[PDB]
């Protein structure tokens, strides 16, 4: 298996800059 | 019209018509108002890792899920509004670390601990 | 993210989770009675 990183994707977890204006 | 009415175990909800810059944390920002997501996954490509414009979120409570399906539906985010429906799919084994890495950040709050580890 | 209101005024008794910054938003969809 991969032992560098698990998956290359991984979650980000941040608000969008849309959101601050959209809400 | 993306429901998986095969069960009523549909704590997972289809979040469609999302914008590209919308990430898991963003979805959490709007959806945590309607409850506590114990699982959330943003449908994003495996190569580039960019959002497909779809997500799946699962609350702790399916009734909270229902409230999101209705009252958060039609919320406009960056020119487009998001759509919620009751979908149910089997989580990918290949991308499992994405799933578990996500719930870890959520579980942080969910798990009540005076002592986390022995 | 923080729990702002400690009052279960929500019909479902749901209180906002710790990732909600404090921006109350609702569309007002009447689909759910």
């Amino acid at each position: 298996g991969s032992k560098s990183q698990y998956i290359d994707i991984m979650p980000d977890f941040s608000p969008s800059g849309l959101l601050e204006l959209e809400s | 019209g993306a429901m998986g009415n095969e069960y009523k175990d549909n704590a997972y909800i289809y979040i469609g018509n999302l914008n590209r810059e919308l990430t898991e944390g963003d979805i959490l920002t709007v959806f945590s108002e309607y409850g506590v997501p114990v699982d959330v996954i943003l449908s994003r490509d495996e190569n580039t890792g960019e959002s497909q414009g779809f997500a799946y979120l699962k609350y702790e409570d399916q009734r909270s899920t229902i409230l999101a399906v209705d009252n958060l539906n039609g919320f406009k985010i960056g020119g487009r509004a998001l759509k919620i429906d009751h979908t149910f799919y089997r989580p990918k084994r290949s991308l499992q670390k994405y799933y578990e890495a996500v719930k870890e950040e959520l579980d942080r709050d969910i798990v009540s601990k005076n002592n986390a580890e022995k | 993210g923080s729990y702002d209101k400690p009052a279960p005024e929500n019909r479902f008794a749901i209180m906002p989770g710790s990732r909600w910054d404090g921006v109350h938003r609702s569309n007002g969809f009447e689909e759910k009675w």
